[PDB]
């Protein structure tokens, strides 16, 4: 035919001469024989590979905290290099001017606050010379570093879930068949405050789902731990850091149309004041583009 | 195709995927472009580069 | 005293022990002895040093013409490197996205048109991601490549002077003591059409001098050849190319306040149509930032 170039041998044969005509895929061996965990999942500690790449400072802005950084999918961000790239055109590397920590508007964390989410790169579209390079380039890829920091006292209580969901596709707020609007899934830096669930939530213009339990996409919380995440417990730690590489099928995508990440912050346990009289605490998010690349320069896609 | 005494300078601009059609020359020049000059005919050819997200483009 | 560490020897002595207390500076020799031209001036041919650096293409835009390029002050543009730099902070290099040919608004060249000038980097302030990096950075330095291209037929006539003046300081349009306004010396890409001289030219708000013969600064044309220049003679060549390094005392300056170059185009001999009926021809200018560096990132200095 063809072939190709308790233990059972077999003659490898393609009867139809082709790959992909072949049957199902097993694990071969050349000689006789005679795995349990995947550390890439489970969100390693960024020391669980190496710490030489990291006191955290990218591009003229400083973070002082880094054994508790989670390295998403155990992969460190890196430039597209070659041989994985489509175009031969040399990408632009802004480096320290567009790779830096951008701190967003703080959000009050109250009793009854259901959650918040930010889409990335979208949140950064107006931020600095990163947000300029989005519009003037066809494509782009970036890794990010999300530093989420919420400080209360020893009298306060309550926990957050800080998760980064690749390709978080929102559900429409209910009923009929509608695509969520371009504007409601691209909120800007302000992100989206989850105000639901209720039967009274407005349904118009494709508004996204407001239910935090189903992750707005229809999958439970508590399974949200399969993504890169940290749990901020005000009894233990006040802050969070997550290092995400560039996750996508494509080497570079548009960055205006496609949001390849989501930063979701869910008050897993509510905020209870202690003997203190403080009913709400700010949550602040600081995003650093890291190892960002841009190609296909044009006129600003800005309207 | 003109006479030998005519002369001209043309801007040939390729706007990548995702960009609007330029509507004025200052927005066309910011993409791939070549200046095609008569009296050379080495400058005629623009090579539309391959700039794409995916690896293939639908016909 | 001190010293320091037809032919007349002399004992080198600082009587006052110091440099700069020393007398005038001669040319020393260690042993007995027993120059006429400066090629850096006179605007070399860019082959007169080397042509390996150059069909001219910077950063995704192509020029096809390059033995007739003049290399200003016989120096090829290059990055600030080190040891000549003040700050240790690593500059940003935009490279092919902000280093590219930007073609400006063409200008009719008519009978009676006195001239035109553009200030640099200023002309490029709204152009692409070069004009974005100006505002988001404290400082910056760039070399430029000016390609001036004016095509007429064999029936037309007349010549231009395309000159690049470092630190071209305009004279106020007349009379009393006034600084020319910030706005009149920063025209943008449109540059400034020289409409004078006349006794009727408006004097207000610091408007610049309109007289092309005195170079608007009070120095004759025809001595304008001491700067890097080319003469476009419609009998001979239709275009021009000039490669300027970064000329300034400082390693990096603001780029919004300080215009360290001027592109001046003077109709040395008027435009006469031949048997043809064409009374005016466009002049087009194409500027390429080259080896540009930015440092001191901040919020956009844009108003």
């Amino acid at each position: 035919g063809a072939q190709v170039s308790s233990v059972i041998k077999y003659f490898n044969i393609n009867y139809y001469k082709d790959s992909a005509s072949s049957g199902l895929s097993r694990q071969d061996f050349s000689q006789d024989p005679s795995t349990l965990t995947n550390p890439a999942l489970m969100s390693p500690s960024v020391e669980a590979c190496g710490y030489s790449d990291r006191q955290i400072t990218i591009g003229n802005s400083t973070i002082t905290t880094s054994l508790h950084t989670v390295l998403a999918y155990g992969e460190w961000p890196t430039y597209l290099s070659d041989i994985d790239a489509t175009s031969v055109d040399k990408p632009t590397h802004p480096e320290t001017s567009a790779d830096r920590f951008y701190t967003l508007d703080s959000v009050e964390w109250q009793v009854g606050s259901h959650g918040w989410w930010w889409k990335l790169p979208d949140a950064l579209k107006d931020m600095g010379v990163f947000g300029q390079n989005m519009y003037y380039h066809s494509m782009g890829r970036s890794g990010f570093i999300i530093h989420t920091q919420c400080n209360a006292t020893k009298f306060h209580s309550g926990a957050l879930i800080v998760a980064v969901i690749p390709e978080h596709q929102l559900a429409y707020v209910g009923g009929v068949k509608v695509n969520v609007g371009y504007d409601h899934t691209h909120p800007g830096q302000s992100g989206h405050q989850i105000r639901g669930p209720s039967q009274s939530n407005d349904r118009s213009g494709g508004k996204p789902d407001e239910d935090p339990l189903f992750n707005c996409n229809g999958t439970l919380l508590g399974n949200i731990t399969i993504f890169p995440h940290q749990i901020i417990n005000l009894r233990t730690n006040n802050s969070s850091t997550i290092v995400v590489p560039y996750i996508n099928c494509v080497p570079m995508d548009n960055m205006l149309k496609h949001n390849n990440l989501s930063l979701v912050i869910i008050p897993l346990v509510p905020l209870r004041p202690g003997s203190s009289g403080i009913n709400s605490v700010p949550i602040t998010v600081t995003i650093a583009p890291y190892k960002s690349e841009f190609s296909g320069a044009m006129e600003a896609q800005r309207q | 195709v003109c006479d030998a005494f005519s002369t001209g300078k043309f801007l040939v601009a390729y706007t990548p995927p995702g960009g609007k059609l330029p509507e004025d020359r200052k927005q066309a020049m910011l993409g791939v472009h070549i200046i095609w000059d008569l009296g050379l005919q080495s400058s005629c050819t623009i090579v539309v580069p391959w700039i794409s997200s995916g690896f293939y483009r639908r016909t």
